[PDB]
């Protein structure tokens, strides 16, 4: 073993305290039971405002609105991620930084499809997600040139290593931005997991799973959703990452795969992906796919929190805390839509 | 009458013992420890029930403590080389031995105590892994024993 | 010989002082510097 | 890994000269000159006897700091969302350093066993102050390192103790086992370091 | 007519034979474990099924027993430097092949019960090659045995 | 009349055939069961027919038993210096020998059953790679005899 | 009479104190600067009261120039053995005493000053912690005064 | 020692000096800190040389 | 009249020419192997025409066996340093040429094999640069064998 018990709290020690006191914060079943209770935004901001958030939306309008909830909320994740980034040191700041990659990768998605319809960079810019913010200048004012754009990503970007799964800046308007955004994030998939995988230790063990469980969901879900597209197999089979256990003969079996059934079939091989493709009805008024995998993520980052001397608490609270913001942006749209039979489907955490 | 250096091998036997047997307990219980912490958080009524571990890392302290005063007993300036040489062995056999053991204890006790948070089932194979880890120590001890004795 | 009794004495308290030496370098070396500022 | 790798190298190269040094005594016939008895023998008595006692002191000390910092790292993490910790975990910091109380203990309890000879000859010297040279030297390395390793153990568990007590108020008192656990390591350490130099004499 | 000094290298050959044959019995003991508790949490019934590997593991412990103890028991004060590095030779032996057998148990057995959890039939093939496993450290016994006994 | 120190030279060639080709033997026995466990959870048909590796890597602890068997029977109290450097030499060449070729098979058997896992037409080449990875150890058993017996 | 390199390990030791000390208060130092500079940037007020642990590192520095003053004021030309090596084993005392409280200090205190830039509670914690991290550093002079001057 | 210290905290301090212009003055107080290091060396550097 | 230890080199000789070159021939089979695991997937019926590394490999390790067989053979008791010196010499040329042309075939099958399952045409380019990696271990032959019967 590493021993990182030895030298972690070296430099992350105090770190480690603190996103643990920052996930203790994050609603129990007890709070989110409180806040299905309640009738109105204003209530549930009232509730809300004896659990850990406080008084982050005291401030702004009476008129509550789903919109202005969920933008606190992301504000709120995005200091906090920040402040702990700022506080990090370079291995845990890698990793804070492989973290934000997933969003950075979404953004420059949005930038390319603003360039390739003639829409100001600058315009595109407030769209983006906070925790992906292309703050290097070399990506801006770029006259809406998919080539100086492309150029602009390959010198002052993070992303210029996963860009050269493509060939050239022509693939941006030749490729859909749906490939486009799923090589990347296969490339980028792959390389966290090496990158934790190099790291090793108690931050390789409890990371992996993670990593792992988001490949082989990520392989499930292309395929149930390319059936009926023009994505046909070889393409699909490029957009499975390596990193899950399927990788021996299972993804060649989903991309091979022509049916949910033969989906699940593939599924059947691996209990743990059995179980959820079986709870997965996918009929009206039972948890679909999606949600069983999003029950098992959150329960995969919950075991996050069972290791001590590793980095995977910050990925698995930051995913938490996602999970938890969008628990919250749903109750208060089931309590907007008042359609409060379906005010159970969030999943909880803790 | 014998060498004036023969005591420096049981004087090194009982250090050893002593000290790499400090190592192994030392390493079972701290890794043992970090994973009862943690995850008593998530199940806190496990607590009691997997200090086990722990127990079984001191108790590889304890062996290597026996053999130490066996040794620091039986040593003195005017020892032969031959027994020098056996406390010599005997320490190192049971230190390294316990070494072994509270390393295999503290990997053991970390992940059964994380899967019982998981699974209350796992309580009696982990026990049943821990005493076999902890025979290792055992054995270390008898044949640190048979060495001192001889 | 190759060593001396002095040699012998001299080089066993400088191999200790070196691994003292060397442990400190190392936590020294180790330190790292902050690459960003709060806002 | 540059400095692991300077390491590693210095090691696999120091060991590789032994071994072909061992080959070369032993198959030249020259074994006679490869005396173990003149090292020993030859080599003062002092520095056996002081590089013990500063070892019981140095690695206690070394251990204790260790633990110290691992533990405090948590709970100054820990207590900026539950500052309660900082008053309840001090127990974890109080072990560490009785860890490094034990050290000052046994280089006292060695010191106390020094004396000049006023010999140089070994025959002169004697099996007595031989032994009580290497004795002294012995119980220093158990002592240092015991107390080196129960340090870093209760640091590691204090740190994990002060997570979970950052997340529920009603663990830390049975999470401190564990810490008295690691703690009885260092008096092992030290009643074997005492039983070691019970006889020992230099003059 | 002999060596004060013979006797060290049968005191190491029996402090080996003790030690390094319980770090490969740590070892495998220590990765079963893991792979145990891993695979508890989905599968609970096949905990007593798959503790085999720490048993094999606590076998190469006990073939390095064995031979610490006929050592311990073969040795003499004016043991001939022969029969020294014949008893030093056989410790080795038996040590580093258990110690490699332990490895491969280790390695073996985690893959075996991580996998059984998800494929039944790998059972049997797991325990065969954990039988070609626990053959190392017992060609290693047989070695000792024929040094140990000259 | 001959040196004391020649046994000690024998035994090593007798522990090195032992421990390097068990070291050998053990790599390429974890290396086969950890693919064969990974290759069965699709393949369970073939869990037996990929166990081929484990014993092309048992053959070469068999090997270095001979070796090693060999060389404790003809150690004797008066064996000439250069008799030791013969079966040290023959010791060090079929162990080391043996754990390069354990090296060979358990990566060549890792990557044939996993491989084989998914195309059946692998199999016949890496049977043949395997015999071209255990034809080494077979030359280091050749060159031991041939240094051993002289 | 006495050896004329007896003076070395005396001279060692009073550089040893000094040097590692000043290891020691400099990691304290830099870490702690970090710290400091990392809170500073939204917490102005708070830089005076979190330069403690810097001065904490200073009187570990402090603690090992006046054992070194000592030992190179008690150093002369007929220095025997026995005071040469009592003054090398309290060079090593307080060299590594204050090396590893320099350690302790500086993280600790990097740690805390960062956090009391949170908590404003954390900062007598973040002292009460520090000065058992500087009484470290502390018992190694207490033992280098003690034997110094046996 | 006192070399690393200056280093790590100057390079710190200058760097967020032009954030926080209040940090010039404790980065100047954590350097003379580190400096008196080089100056013990010094003095014990004298001591033992001119004896 | 010749030294006793005289033959110790020349059974270096004959072991060093063994082991290296059965650790390069392994090498370059566990390469060639690996890559055509990789390949057979996609393109099978190319698996017996692409097993030609191996052979490289194996070619290499028989001219370790033919240095080692000699030396074996010219080993004699009353063995000259010189002569000794020259089977030393001898050995651990082809065992180290032997090493790094094990190294190239086993760097240049894989590359060539993987590319050959996409580009035909590079199977002769692979045949060529396989033959001129091979020519190395010729070489080291070569001398070896010139510095044995010298
Ligand atoms: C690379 C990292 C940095 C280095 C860190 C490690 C440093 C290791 C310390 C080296 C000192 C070793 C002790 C030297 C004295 C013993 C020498 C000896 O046995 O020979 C003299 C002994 C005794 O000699 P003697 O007693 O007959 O000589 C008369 C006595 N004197 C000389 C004192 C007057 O045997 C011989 O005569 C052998 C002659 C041949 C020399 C063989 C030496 C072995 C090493 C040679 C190869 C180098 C190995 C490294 C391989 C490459 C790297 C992996
Ligand atoms: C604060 C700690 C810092 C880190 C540690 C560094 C400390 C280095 C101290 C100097 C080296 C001392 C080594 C041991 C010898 C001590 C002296 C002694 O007792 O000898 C008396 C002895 C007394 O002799 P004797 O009586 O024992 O000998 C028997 C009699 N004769 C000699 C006739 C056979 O004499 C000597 O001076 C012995 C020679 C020792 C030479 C050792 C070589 C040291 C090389 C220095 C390091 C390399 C420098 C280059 C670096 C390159 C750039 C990085
Ligand atoms: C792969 C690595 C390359 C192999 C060589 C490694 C480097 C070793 C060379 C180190 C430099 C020393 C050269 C000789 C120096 C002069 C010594 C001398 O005077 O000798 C007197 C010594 C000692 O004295 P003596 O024995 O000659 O005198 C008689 C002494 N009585 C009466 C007691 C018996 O003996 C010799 O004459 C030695 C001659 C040959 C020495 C050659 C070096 C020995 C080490 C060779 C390598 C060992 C491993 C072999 C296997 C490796 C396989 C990977
Ligand atoms: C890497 C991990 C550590 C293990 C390897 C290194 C171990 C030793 C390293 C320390 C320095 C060298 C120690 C030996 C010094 C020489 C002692 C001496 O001459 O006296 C011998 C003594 C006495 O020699 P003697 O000449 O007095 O002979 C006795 C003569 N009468 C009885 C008349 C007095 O006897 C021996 O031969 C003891 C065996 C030990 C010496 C050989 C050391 C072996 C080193 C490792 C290589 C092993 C070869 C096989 C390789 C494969 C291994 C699996
Ligand atoms: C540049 C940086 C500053 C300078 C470097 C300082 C730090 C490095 C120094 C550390 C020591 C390195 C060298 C070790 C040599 C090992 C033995 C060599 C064998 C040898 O030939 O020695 C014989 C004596 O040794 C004996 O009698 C055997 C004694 C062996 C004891 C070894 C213990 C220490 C090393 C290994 C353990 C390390 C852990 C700490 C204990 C010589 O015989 P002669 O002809 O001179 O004899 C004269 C009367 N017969
Ligand atoms: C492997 C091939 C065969 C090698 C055989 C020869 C012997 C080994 C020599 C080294 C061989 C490999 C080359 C390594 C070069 C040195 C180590 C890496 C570079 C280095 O030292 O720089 C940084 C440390 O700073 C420094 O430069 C500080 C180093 C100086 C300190 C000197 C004090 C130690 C004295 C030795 C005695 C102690 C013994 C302890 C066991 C480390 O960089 P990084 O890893 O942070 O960055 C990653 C890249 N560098
Ligand atoms: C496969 C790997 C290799 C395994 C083989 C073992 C390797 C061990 C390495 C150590 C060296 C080999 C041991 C045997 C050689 C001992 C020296 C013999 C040379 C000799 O004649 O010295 C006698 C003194 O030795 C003595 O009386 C010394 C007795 C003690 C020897 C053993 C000590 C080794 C160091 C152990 C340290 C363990 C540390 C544990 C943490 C002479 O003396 P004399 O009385 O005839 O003087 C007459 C003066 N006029
Ligand atoms: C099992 C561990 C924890 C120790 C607790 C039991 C103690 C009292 C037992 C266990 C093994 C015992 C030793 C076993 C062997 C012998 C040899 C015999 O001729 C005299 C007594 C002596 C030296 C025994 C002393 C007491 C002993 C150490
Ligand atoms: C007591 C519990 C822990 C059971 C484990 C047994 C251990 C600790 C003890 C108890 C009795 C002991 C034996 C009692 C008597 C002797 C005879 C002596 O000449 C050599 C040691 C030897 C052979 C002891 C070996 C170790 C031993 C078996
Ligand atoms: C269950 C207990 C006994 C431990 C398991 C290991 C046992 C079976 C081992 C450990 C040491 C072994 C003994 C060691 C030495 C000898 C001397 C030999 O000439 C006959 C066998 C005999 C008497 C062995 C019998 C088996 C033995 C007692
Ligand atoms: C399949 C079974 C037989 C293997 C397990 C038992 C092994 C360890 C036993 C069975 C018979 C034993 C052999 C029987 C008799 C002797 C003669 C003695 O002078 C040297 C040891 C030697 C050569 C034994 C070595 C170990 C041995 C091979
Ligand atoms: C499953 C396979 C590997 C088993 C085959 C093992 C073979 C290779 C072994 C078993 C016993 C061995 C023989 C045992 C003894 C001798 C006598 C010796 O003077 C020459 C070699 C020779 C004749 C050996 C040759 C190799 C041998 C036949
Ligand atoms: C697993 C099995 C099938 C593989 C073969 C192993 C057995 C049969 C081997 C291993 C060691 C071998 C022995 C090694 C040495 C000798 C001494 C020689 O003068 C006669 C043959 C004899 C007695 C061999 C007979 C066969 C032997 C016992
Ligand atoms: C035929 C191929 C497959 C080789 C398999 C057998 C090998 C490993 C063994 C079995 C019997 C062995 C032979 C048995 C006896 C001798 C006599 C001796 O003075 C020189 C070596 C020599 C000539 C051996 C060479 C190697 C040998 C031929
Ligand atoms: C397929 C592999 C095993 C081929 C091995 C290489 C063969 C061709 C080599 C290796 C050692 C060689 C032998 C070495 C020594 C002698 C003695 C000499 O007086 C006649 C030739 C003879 C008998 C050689 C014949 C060829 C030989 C057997
Ligand atoms: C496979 C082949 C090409 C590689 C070996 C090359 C051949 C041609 C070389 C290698 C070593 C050489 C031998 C080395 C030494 C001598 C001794 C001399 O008095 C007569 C020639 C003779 C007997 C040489 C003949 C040619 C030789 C056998």
């Amino acid at each position: 073993s590493f021993f990182p018990e030895l030298y972690f709290n070296v430099d992350n020690g105090y770190l480690e305290g603190l996103v643990r006191g920052l996930k203790a914060g994050v609603l129990s079943q007890a709070d989110y039971l409180n806040l299905v209770q309640c009738e109105t935004l204003e209530d549930l901001k009232l509730h809300l405002q004896s659990t850990d958030y406080g008084n982050f939306l005291a401030n702004e309008a009476s008129p509550l609105t789903v919109s202005v909830i969920d933008d606190k909320l992301k504000e709120k994740m995005v200091v906090e991620f920040r402040h702990m980034r700022n506080h990090a040191y370079e291995p845990l700041a890698s990793f804070l930084d492989f973290i934000t990659y997933s969003y950075m990768i979404d953004n420059v998605i949005l930038l390319i499809t603003g360039t390739l319809h003639q829409r100001s960079i600058a315009e595109l810019v407030p769209k983006c997600h906070p925790l992906g913010s292309f703050e290097q200048m070399e990506a801006v004012n770029i006259a809406q040139t998919p080539a100086e754009l492309y150029n602009a990503i390959l010198v002052d970007t993070p992303l210029a290593a996963f860009f050269q799964d493509c060939i050239s800046e022509q693939d941006l308007d030749e490729m859909n931005i749906e490939i486009i955004r799923n090589t990347l994030y296969k490339a980028y998939l792959e390389s966290f997991y090496k990158f934790c995988t190099l790291l090793g230790g108690t931050t390789a063990d409890a990371m992996c799973p993670i990593l792992e469980f988001e490949a082989d969901r990520r392989a499930f879900i292309i395929t149930i959703n390319s059936f009926g597209t023009e994505l046909s197999k070889e393409d699909r089979a490029k957009l499975f990452p390596h990193c899950g256990r399927l990788y021996p003969e299972g993804l060649a079996q989903l991309a091979r795969a022509d049916d949910y059934e033969q989906v699940k079939n593939v599924a059947d091989y691996y209990p743990e992906y059995k179980l959820l493709f079986e709870g997965a009805g996918s009929n009206p008024g039972d948890k679909t796919l999606e949600d069983r995998f999003f029950e098992h993520e959150v329960k995969l980052n919950k075991l996050a929190f069972l290791n001590q001397f590793h980095f995977g608490v910050f990925y698995a609270f930051v995913k938490l805390k996602e999970q938890e913001c969008r628990n919250i942006v749903w109750i208060a749209e089931c309590i907007a839509q008042r359609h409060r039979a379906k005010i159970d489907n969030y999943i909880p955490i803790f | 009458n014998n060498p004036e250096y023969s005591s420096f091998f049981g004087v090194m036997g009982a250090s050893s013992a002593m000290v790499f047997s400090a190592m192994g307990a030392a390493y079972g219980t701290a890794k043992s420890g970090t994973g009862i912490a943690a995850m008593s958080v998530m199940r806190p009524e496990l607590i009691m029930k997997s200090i086990i571990p722990v127990v079984m890392a001191g108790i590889i302290a304890i062996y290597g403590l026996v053999v130490a005063v066996l040794i620091a007993n039986s040593l003195t300036d005017g020892i032969t080389l031959y027994r020098s040489f056996l406390q010599l062995g005997a320490g190192l056999s049971v230190g390294l031995s316990g070494l072994a053991a509270g390393f295999a204890i503290g990997i053991v006790g970390d992940a059964g105590v994380r899967g019982t948070a998981q699974q209350p089932r796992l309580f009696v194979g982990m026990i049943l892994i821990l005493i076999f880890a902890e025979v290792l120590g055992l054995y270390g001890l008898i044949v640190a024993l048979i060495l001192s004795t001889k | 010989g190759f060593f001396s009794p002095g040699i012998w004495m001299g080089l066993l308290t400088t191999l200790f002082m070196l691994f003292i030496f060397t442990y400190g370098l190392h936590m020294i070396l180790s330190l790292k510097t902050m690459d960003r500022f709060d806002d | 890994t540059g400095l692991e790798l300077l390491y590693l190298g210095i090691f696999v190269a120091f060991w590789a000269c032994m071994i072909v040094v061992g080959i070369c005594y032993t198959i030249f016939d020259l074994g006679f000159r490869f005396d173990v008895a003149w090292f020993l023998t030859e080599t003062s008595p002092f520095m056996w006897s002081n590089l013990g006692i500063g070892l019981a002191i140095s690695l206690s000390v070394v251990g204790a700091a260790w633990g110290i910092y691992i533990t405090g790292s948590s709970i100054i993490g820990g207590g900026v969302k539950a500052p309660r910790i900082k008053t309840k975990n001090l127990v974890s910091i109080i072990f560490c350093e009785a860890v490094a109380i034990y050290g000052i203990i046994m280089a006292i309890v060695i010191s106390n066993m020094a004396e000049p000879f006023s010999a140089t000859d070994p025959k002169a010297i004697g099996h007595r102050n031989y032994h009580a040279g290497y004795s002294m030297f012995g119980a220093g390395l158990t002592v240092g390192l015991s107390n080196l390793f129960c340090g870093v153990c209760v640091g590691i568990v204090g740190s994990g103790a002060a997570l979970a007590d950052a997340q529920n108020p009603s663990l830390f008192v049975k999470i401190l086992i564990v810490e008295i656990f690691g703690s009885a390591i260092g008096l092992f350490g030290v009643i074997v370091a005492i039983l070691q130099t019970s006889r020992v004499k230099m003059g």
